[PDB]
């Protein structure tokens, strides 16, 4: 069964969300898929936003929109073809 | 008084395409955050989830179904509408429009409107045991106890029920007024 | 797609009961659900919103509650204005339905009367059976003498007896 990411960070010095998250080292290369979904005013789908990386980070700048609506964010990680469980973050309102 | 109603072609052939439509009043589909959406139940079945649209025309629908629905509004009427192309009779069905709660994080659906059901099939209006197309009302000696009228099944494309007692049979469609 | 499973599709109960129906969502759908209740040929009515949250004229004895994935809804006093099917649903990622259950009530284990004509079998509890080119369509529960009625020699299958009534 495939580990699951950790300290799943979201960090905005101005208005450029980017995600960090925290992974242990392994012989493969650990490749991961970051997902953000809004919430308050909508109720959007999960979308991607990094699909398989090889980095600790994400940037979704182009997945912010309306102030009003709060954002989650959710990240997996694949070796090989099996894929481990998401890490669910919690929630981000303001910069 | 925030009101929603549904209308509908009623009777419609299959690969045709439908064509519904959400009348409401007692709120408007221009002040942000309102939405109103649809879903659609057949016989003794759940409820689904169609499409939904927002205010700003930003627009949701079921993966199962996105290439079949369209929804569009239009607040100069006051009406939400959704357009169904090849049209299956699977999808002979209750169609239901209901607004989002007006509240923040809420997404619940407050009101709905009575719903409007189509059937879909091609046939023709044919006029104890009992045709097309539903309802049919079984009635004995013009009218309680002990009567069980039965839920219709259809055949090769018409209806036929039962009503059992321990018959004035009507059927609106083709005027008919049976009463043996 | 989130999937939210409601066992089962229906559950027998007596009035006076306390009623809990259980809806489990595939994945953390954080407390935005709701629950619907429909009477026959009727549009739902909102029950619950958030989980927790009555509609305002909603009676008392009713209750939802859970977190994450599990939720459920409560009536403490069953009455007949409660025997309808509830529907739970998420609305967290756009909108997903449960099954539905429906509330069936208990009742004395009663046999069918068969009348067969050149077959009617009417009037019994509880409401499992089978029939041995022809079709059935049966009634649901009698709101006077909670009985079930269905349409289609003629003979049955029910656990009022062993031996097939056969007419």
């Amino acid at each position: 069964s495939v580990p699951t990411p950790t300290n799943v960070t979201i960090e905005s010095y101005n208005m450029n969300p980017i995600v960090y998250w925290e992974y242990q080292i392994m012989p493969q290369v650990p490749v991961f898929t970051v997902e953000v979904k809004n919430y308050g005013v909508k109720n959007s789908e999960w979308i991607d936003a990094c699909i398989n990386i090889s980095h600790h980070y994400c940037n979704i700048s182009d997945h912010v929109g309306d102030p009003s609506n709060s954002l989650w964010v959710r990240v997996k990680a694949r070796v090989g073809q099996k894929e481990s469980a998401y890490a669910k973050s919690e929630e981000f309102a303001v910069s | 008084a925030v009101k929603l109603q549904e209308s509908g072609p009623g009777i419609l052939k299959p690969s045709q395409t439908l064509s519904l439509t959400c009348s409401f009043s007692g709120f408007s589909l221009t002040t942000y955050g309102m939405g109103v959406g649809w879903i659609r139940q057949s016989s003794g079945k759940g409820l689904e989830w169609l499409a939904h649209i927002w205010w700003d025309d930003d627009k949701y629908y079921n993966p199962s179904l996105k290439s079949r629905l369209t929804i569009s509004k239009d607040t100069s009427r006051n009406q939400v509408f959704l357009k169904i192309t090849s049209v299956a009779t699977a999808d002979t069905a209750t169609y239901y429009c209901a607004r989002r709660a007006p509240f923040y994080g809420n997404h619940a659906m407050d009101y709905w409107g009575q719903g409007t059901t189509v059937t879909v099939s091609s046939a023709k209006t044919t006029p104890c045991l009992v045709y097309f197309p539903e309802p049919v009302t079984v009635t004995w000696n013009s009218g309680s106890s002990g009567v069980h009228t039965f839920p219709a099944v259809l055949q090769s494309d018409l209806y036929t029920l039962s009503s059992s007692v321990t018959c004035n049979v009507a059927h609106p469609a083709s005027s008919t007024k049976v009463d043996k | 797609s989130v999937e939210m499973t409601q066992s089962p599709s229906s559950f027998s109960v007596s009035l006076g009961d306390r009623v809990t129906i259980t809806c489990k969502a595939s994945e953390d759908i954080y407390n935005r659900l709701a629950w619907y209740q429909q009477k026959p040929g009727n549009a739902p009515r909102l029950l619950i919103s958030g989980a927790t949250s009555l509609e305002t004229e909603v009676p008392s004895r009713f209750s939802g509650s859970g977190s994450g994935k599990d939720y459920t809804l409560s009536i403490t006093s069953l009455q007949t204005e409660d025997v309808a099917t509830y529907y739970c649903q998420q609305y967290w990622s756009t909108w997903t339905f449960g099954g539905g259950t429906k509330l069936e009530i208990k009742r004395a284990d009663a046999a069918p009367t068969v009348s067969i004509f050149p077959c009617f079998l009417n009037n019994f509890y509880p409401k499992d059976i089978n029939v041995k080119g022809v079709l059935n369509s049966w009634t649901d529960q009698d709101s006077k003498d909670s009985t079930y009625s269905m349409s289609s020699t003629c003979e049955a299958t029910h656990k009022t007896s062993t031996s097939p009534i056969v007419k």
